[PDB]
C-alpha cells in the first residue's frame, strides 16, 4: 500500500 | 463557500476555504520527503518528523507545549518520500496564537545540540513500532531494490545513522528545502486575506531522479507468515495514463470495500480462490510519485503457498494483457475508484491531503467533478498497455517471512 | 465569523417515526458522498449463556446468504456500486452501515431489507463460519488489550448478561443452533428499538418513502432492563512469560442520561494519554505524562468513559514494564485524589478546550456524525446539537469536579484486571488504601 | 480460551443486600 | 602416507612420521549447505556443541580430561564441510580419541545445556563482524546463489531462542554418517584408527543454482569493502586450476610485507590516477558443487567505482589477449609455492589430506599437483576471464555507497 | 578470501 508516516505532539504515532 | 488559491511572487501559494466550520485546520505541505537526501544525511527526516516541539526563536519547547494544549489543539506531521507537511487542529476562536508556533519550528528552528541528542534515541521506538506492522520494511526494501538514490532512501532511519547524527547537518537541509519556493501554506476554516498577511511577514525567504534499474531484496526472518511483492515501473502523477493503473487496481483488485468479504469481483483473489484451500490476503499495489510511481500488488499467505499464489498472480494479469477482459468490470471499477476519491476526501484531514499535494506537483487545484471526467474518459486499450507494460516491463520484487518456497522473478 | 456563530449555521437534523415504531433521522449536508446504517438494541446483554455470542455470529452471516440476493451476489451489488460496507457489534449495540454516493443510495436501502428481515443463513456458511470464529478466538489472545476489556467487563458485572463476551464461548459456538438466531432474531430486530440514520448530500424525504417502501413491511411489534449492578472486584492472569503487561482498572460508571459524564470526559481528558512517541516528553501538560517521559515508567495508557443505561466505566487503561508497575499507580491515584481536592481553574480550561476539538475533530466526515446519531437515538432519547453539548461544558467548574471526583472516585470499590507479569501488582486493599488522601 | 473463562459465584460468601443482582449498588455502598 | 575404505564409505588414513604431536582431524560433509531454509544457523550451534553431554562421558569430564593432557578440541567449518580438530602428545592419544567419538557418536543433545550455549551465537556472531569481511563476503552466496551455499556459516538473529534439539537429531542421524566421513589422524599408526571406527562408528542436499544477484549495504562506515565475481568451476576440473593461476596472475595479496604489489597486473593498474590508498585482491574459491571467482575492493567512498573500473577492464585486456608468457610462469610459481607452504605446516598439511578425501576418494601429493599446475594453457587462462568477463555476474559491498555503481554500470 | 570460521576449547576465536 502507498505507505506514509505519521507522528504527532499528541496523535498516536501511525503508518498509513 | 469556494476554495480560494493564489499565488505569490515568490513561488509560495495560498489556498483557504471559509467553510463556516467549527474547525480551523491548517497544513503547511512542503517538498521534504527524504528523496531529497544524499547517502550522507539518511535517516534525517525521521528526525526532523520528530524535531517539532523543539527550541525556536520566537517561542521555547516548552511554551509551545503548553500553548497548543491550553487551547486543546494539536501537531501532527504527515511525511511522505515527496513532501513533509506539518499539519495542525483548533478551533477558529485562537487560530492566531497557534499560526505563530508553527512558523517558529519552520522559520526559526534552532536546532540545538542537547535536545537533539535526547530525542535521538526516540528513533529506535517510532523505528520498531512500525515494524510491529510488518509491511513497513518490506515496502521500503521496493524503493531500495527498485530505485537506487532518492526514493530507495526510506522514511525512517538506519540503526547506526542515531547516535551520529548533526545539527549543522540539518541547518544545510533546512536552508536549502523549507522555501518559498516549493512550499504551500494552505489553511482552512480561516479566511484567505489572513494568510496573505502572515507569509508576507514570516515566510518572506527565498535532487536527483528516480533512476529505474529493476532489483531484488529478500528477508529469512523466521516469522511463520509470509509478505511480498511483485511491481513493475509505472507512470508519474499527472498522465492519464497513471489513472489508468487506478482505475486497474480496481479492476484487479483494492482490498475489501466490504468487511469479511470473498472480494468475489475482484478478478486477483477470485483466481486464487481456486485451488487453494488455505487463507491468503493480497491486493493490487499502485504508487504514483513526482517523477514515476509503482505498481504491483502485495501477497500474503503461508511459507509453502507463496509461489503457488503469485502465479495466478502473475498469469492473471497476463490474461488482462492478453485481451481477455469486459467492460462492466471496467465500469464497475472506474466507480469504485470515483468513490474512493470522494471518500477519502470527506473527511478534512483527507481532503487537505488533496489540496496542496496538487498545489506542489502541480499549480492548481483540481475540483473532484473534472476528475471524475478524466475517469469517464479512460480507454480499455490503455488498461491493457498498462498492463502490458507491467508484464513486459522490467521488474522489481521483495519479500519477507519464511522462503522455504519463494520464487525469484524469472521462475 | 466565530465559534458560536458556526455551531448555529450547523445542518440541524431531522426526525421521522412509522406505525410499525422505526425511528428514522438524517442530517443534510454539501458532502455529495453519503452513509446509511441501522443501529439497534441487541447485543451480549440481552443473550443468555445458551445463546451468548450469537449476535456476532449473525455478524458474519447476514452478508452471505438472503432470499432474494444469495451468496455473493449481495457483496457483489456493492462493489459493482463503488461503495464500501462495514459492520460491528458491541454488548448493547449492533450497527450495519454503508459509505456510498448520493444518486445511487436507494438501491442501498432496498439492500438492508434483504440483509436485516429476510436473512437466508445456509447451514454450509453457518458451519464454514464456526470454524471462522474459532479461529479468531485464538487470534484475540493476541490482541491483548481486548483481552482486558473482556476481563474487565466480566468482573465488575459478574453474575449478570454483561459479563458475557461479544463473540462469546468456544462451547457455545459449536453447540449453537439456527433456531436460537431465528429466536434471537425474531426479538430484537424489532421497528420500536431499531434506528435509520445518514449524511451526505440528500434530502429527509428522499429517505422517508424507502423506510415507507421497504422496512414498512417490518413486524412493528420484548423485555426491559435489569439493572445490572457494580462490583468491586479483583482479577489476575498472572503470566511472566512476556514482555510486558496490559493493566486496567475502573470504578461504577453514571451512564448515558446522567449529566456528569459531561465532566468526566474532561478529567480523563485532564489526565489525557501518552504512549511512547510524543516528542512533548518532560514539556507536557498531563503531569504524569511528563514523569512517565522522564523516568520512561511505561510505555502507553489511555483513558476512557464507557456509558451503559443505569452505568458505565470510568477508569483507564495502561501498559508498563514488571518494575514498574506500583508507582505509576501511585502516580495515577495522585491525580484522582488531587482533583477530587485540588483543581486548578486554569487546568479546567485544559481539558474544557480538549473536549471541544475532540468531538468536532471526532465529527469529521458522515460515518463518525451517523455513529452519534444511531447512537444517541437509542441511549439520550433525542440527538444533542453541538451548541447544547458547549452550553453544558460552559456551565462547569472547579466546584463541580470536586464534586463528581468525590462522588465516583473517593473511597468506592474499584475494579482491577492484569495480564502479564504483574508481580508487583499490589493488593486491590493497598489499591483502596490509597485511592484516599490522608 | 481467555473467553471460554468464566467467573465463579461467591454467593456463599458476599453480605446478603447484594446478593440480587439484578439490583444495584449505591444503594448500600454508602452503607457498607 | 597410508590411506584405505572401508565397505562403509568411510575412509581412513594415517601418517606415522615419529613427531611428539600426535593431532587427529574428523573432516566430515556438514557445512551449512545441507541446511534447508528452517534449520538455519544450526551449524553455528553445532560448531559450538562440543564440550557437551554424552552418554560414555559428561560435559565437565571432557573439559578437564583433555586439559589434564594439555590437548586442545578445535572444530574448522566451512560451507561444505565440518573439522573436529585435536591435538595431544602421543602418549595418552587412546584417552583422546575416546572423548571425541563421544560428541559425535553419543551426542545428547540436552535441553538445559543448549539455552545457556544459545546467546553465545551472539557473541561470536559479532567477533566475526568486528573483521568486517565477514558479512560482506556470507552476502554474495546469498546473492549469487541461492539454497545451499547461499546459507551463511554463522546464525541469524531471530532464530536464537528458537533452536530445538530434536532439530539436530535429524541433522546429525542425516549427516554424521559412515559413507560421508574421513577419520584422518597424524602422529599415529594406521590399525589403531582401523580398530576405533569398525567399534564406534560402525554406523550407516540440493545444487547451487547460479542465479545472479546483488546487495547493498549502506552502513555509515567510513571505509569501503566490495566484491564482484562470476560463476567459477568446481574442483577437480584442471579448469579450476585455471582460475587458481590466474589469481596469481591478476594479484594474490601481498607476498612482501608493505609491498607495492608491482608484479601484480590489478593493483598496479590502479597505482596510476589514483593517488591514495586502497587495498584489493583477486578471489577465488572452489567447492565441489561448484566455485567462485572475482575479487574484494577497499577503498573510500567517492573512488569506489573509479578502482573497480580498472579491474573491470583489466581482466576485458587478458580476456582479448594481452598477456605475457612470464607473468604466467612467476604466477605460476606463486601457485606451487603457496600450496606446499599451505602444507608446511601439520594443521595446513592436515587440511589438504581429508578434504580431498571427501571430494575425491584419493590423495594427491604435492608433487602430482605441480605438474597438473605445468600442463596449464594460456589459452584456458584467458577462455578464463573470457567466462568470467561473458558470464553473468553477482556483486556485493559494504560501508558508504555515495559512489558506488551497479554491474551494469 | 575463503573466509572460514575456528573456534575451539582453548584456541582463541578466529577467522580465516
Amino acid at each position: 500500500r502507498p505507505v506514509v508516516a505519521s507522528v504527532s505532539l499528541n496523535v498516536p504515532a501511525s503508518v498509513r | 463557500q469556494d476554495l480560494e488559491f493564489t499565488r505569490l511572487p515568490n513561488g509560495l501559494v495560498i489556498a483557504s476555504l471559509e467553510n463556516y466550520a467549527p474547525a480551523s485546520r491548517i497544513g503547511l505541505f512542503i517538498k521534504a520527503g527524504s528523496r531529497y537526501e544524499n547517502s550522507n544525511n539518511l535517516g534525517t527526516s525521521h528526525l526532523l518528523r520528530l524535531a517539532s516541539s523543539l527550541t525556536t526563536k520566537g517561542a521555547s519547547s516548552f511554551k509551545i507545549t503548553r500553548g497548543i494544549e491550553a487551547v486543546g489543539g494539536k501537531l501532527s506531521v504527515t511525511s511522505t518520500r515527496e513532501n513533509m507537511a506539518y499539519t495542525v487542529e483548533c478551533l477558529r476562536d485562537d487560530v492566531d496564537i497557534l499560526m505563530e508556533f508553527l512558523l517558529n519550528v519552520t522559520t526559526a528552528p534552532e536546532f540545538r545540540r542537547w535536545e537533539v541528542a535526547a530525542l535521538q534515541p526516540q528513533l529506535r521506538i517510532d523505528k520498531a513500532v512500525a515494524l510491529q506492522n510488518p509491511q513497513a520494511h518490506v515496502i521500503e526494501n521496493l524503493h531500495a531494490a527498485a530505485y537506487r538514490n532518492a526514493l530507495a532512501n526510506s522514511l525512517y532511519c538506519p540503526d547506526y545513522r542515531i547516535g551520529k547524527v548533526t545539527p549543522v547537518e540539518l541547518h544545510d537541509y533546512v536552508q536549502n528545502h523549507f522555501t518559498s519556493a516549493r512550499m504551500a501554506l494552505i489553511g482552512l476554516g480561516v479566511s484567505h486575506p489572513v494568510l496573505k498577511q502572515v507569509a508576507e511577514q514570516f515566510l518572506n525567504i527565498r535532487g536527483a531522479k528516480a533512476k529505474y534499474h529493476g532489483g531484488e531484496i529478500r528477508e529469512q526472518n523466521g516469522d511463520s507468515l509470509v509478505h511480498a511483492a511483485l511491481v513493475a515501473e509505472s507512470a508519474a502523477i499527472g498522465s492519464a495514463e497513471a489513472n489508468a493503473f487506478s482505475v486497474l487496481q480496481h479492476v484487479l483488485g483494492a482490498g475489501p470495500h466490504v468487511k469479511r468479504g470473498s472480494n468475489a469481483t475482484s478478478s486477483l483473489y477470485q483466481a486464487v480462490a481456486k485451488g487453494v484451500h488455505e487463507p491468503f490476503d493480497v491486493s493490487a499495489f499502485n504508487a504514483s510519485y513526482s517523477d514515476s510511481g509503482l505498481f504491483g500488488f502485495y501477497t500474503i499467505s503461508q511459507a509453502a503457498s507463496a509461489g503457488d499464489v503469485i502465479k495466478a498472480a502473475y498469469n492473471q494479469v497476463k490474461t488482462i494483457a492478453q485481451g481477455n477482459l469486459s467492460n462492466p468490470d471496467v465500469q464497475a471499477a472506474k466507480n469504485k475508484l470515483k468513490a474512493g476519491y470522494l471518500m477519502s476526501v470527506e473527511s478534512s484531514e483527507g481532503f487537505l491531503d488533496e489540496v496542496g499535494s496538487q498545489a506542489l506537483a502541480a499549480g492548481s487545484y483540481t475540483p473532484p467533478s473534472t476528475v471524475l471526467q478524466q475517469i469517464d474518459a479512460v480507454a480499455d486499450a490503455d488498461v491493457i498497455n498498462a498492463a502490458k507494460k507491467f508484464v513486459s516491463g522490467r521488474k522489481s520484487m521483495a519479500a519477507s517471512g519464511n522462503l522455504g518456497h519463494t520464487p525469484f522473478i524469472d521462475e | 465569523a466565530t465559534y458560536a456563530q458556526a455551531l448555529q449555521s450547523v445542518p440541524e437534523t431531522q426526525v421521522s417515526q412509522l406505525d410499525n415504531g422505526l425511528r428514522v433521522a438524517s442530517e443534510q449536508s454539501s458532502q455529495p458522498t453519503c452513509t446509511v446504517g441501522v443501529w439497534i438494541d441487541a447485543g451480549s446483554r440481552y443473550e443468555s449463556e445458551k445463546n451468548n455470542g450469537a449476535g456476532y455470529f449473525v455478524e458474519h452471516l447476514a452478508f452471505k446468504g438472503t432470499k432474494n440476493r444469495p451468496g455473493n451476489a449481495l457483496e457483489k451489488e456493492v462493489e459493482s456500486m463503488g461503495a464500501h460496507l462495514n459492520a460491528y457489534s458491541t454488548r448493547e449495540h449492533t450497527a450495519y452501515y454503508i459509505k456510498a454516493l448520493s444518486k445511487d443510495l436507494p438501491k442501498a436501502v432496498e439492500l438492508l431489507a434483504d440483509i436485516v428481515q429476510n436473512c437466508s443463513l445456509e447451514d454450509s456458511q453457518i458451519e464454514k463460519e464456526r470454524d471462522v470464529i474459532l479461529q479468531e478466538l485464538q487470534e484475540n489472545d493476541t490482541s491483548m488489550r481486548d483481552v482486558v476489556f473482556n476481563y474487565l467487563h466480566a468482573t465488575a458485572f459478574q453474575g449478570t448478561p454483561l459479563a458475557q463476551s461479544v463473540e462469546g464461548p468456544s462451547e457455545n459456538v459449536r453447540k449453537l443452533s439456527r433456531a436460537d438466531l431465528t429466536e434471537y432474531l425474531s426479538r430484537h430486530y424489532k421497528a420500536p428499538r431499531m434506528v435509520l440514520a445518514a449524511a451526505g448530500g440528500l434530502e429527509h424525504r428522499q429517505l422517508l418513502d424507502l423506510a415507507q417502501k421497504h422496512f414498512s413491511g417490518l413486524s412493528g411489534t420484548v423485555p426491559t432492563l435489569s439493572p445490572c449492578r457494580f462490583t468491586g472486584s479483583q482479577i489476575c492472569h498472572r503470566e511472566d512469560g512476556l514482555p510486558l503487561a496490559h493493566v486496567a482498572i475502573a470504578v461504577e460508571g453514571p451512564g448515558w442520561a446522567h449529566p456528569d459524564n459531561v465532566a468526566l470526559q474532561v478529567a480523563n481528558a485532564i489526565i489525557g494519554h501518552y504512549d511512547c512517541t510524543y516528542g512533548g516528553g518532560a514539556h507536557l501538560s498531563s503531569p504524569l505524562a511528563s514523569i512517565a517521559a522522564t523516568n520512561k515508567l511505561c510505555q502507553s495508557f489511555q483513558t476512557f468513559n464507557i456509558c451503559y443505561a443505569d452505568t458505565g466505566l470510568l477508569g483507564a487503561h495502561f501498559v508498563c514494564d514488571h518494575m514498574s508497575i506500583d508507582d505509576m499507580m501511585f502516580v495515577l491515584q495522585g491525580q484522582w485524589m488531587r482533583l477530587c481536592t485540588s483543581a486548578t481553574e486554569s487546568e479546567v480550561l485544559r481539558g474544557k478546550n480538549l473536549l471541544r476539538n475532540a468531538l468536532v475533530s471526532h465529527l469529521d466526515g458522515t460515518t463518525p456524525v451517523c455513529e452519534d446519531i444511531g447512537r444517541s437515538l437509542l441511549t439520550y432519547g433525542r440527538r444533542i446539537p453541538l451548541a447544547e453539548w458547549e452550553s453544558r461544558i460552559a456551565e462547569v467548574d472547579a466546584r463541580v469536579v470536586r464534586e463528581v471526583c468525590s462522588k465516583y472516585f473517593y473511597d468506592q470499590c474499584p475494579a482491577v484486571a492484569g495480564f502479564g507479569p504483574i508481580e508487583q501488582l499490589p493488593d486491590y486493599n493497598r489499591i483502596r488504601s490509597g485511592m484516599f488522601w490522608l | 480460551s481467555h473467553t471460554d473463562i468464566k467467573v465463579p459465584d461467591f454467593s456463599d460468601y458476599r453480605r446478603p443486600e447484594v446478593l440480587d443482582s439484578t439490583k444495584s449498588s449505591k444503594e448500600s455502598s454508602e452503607a457498607r
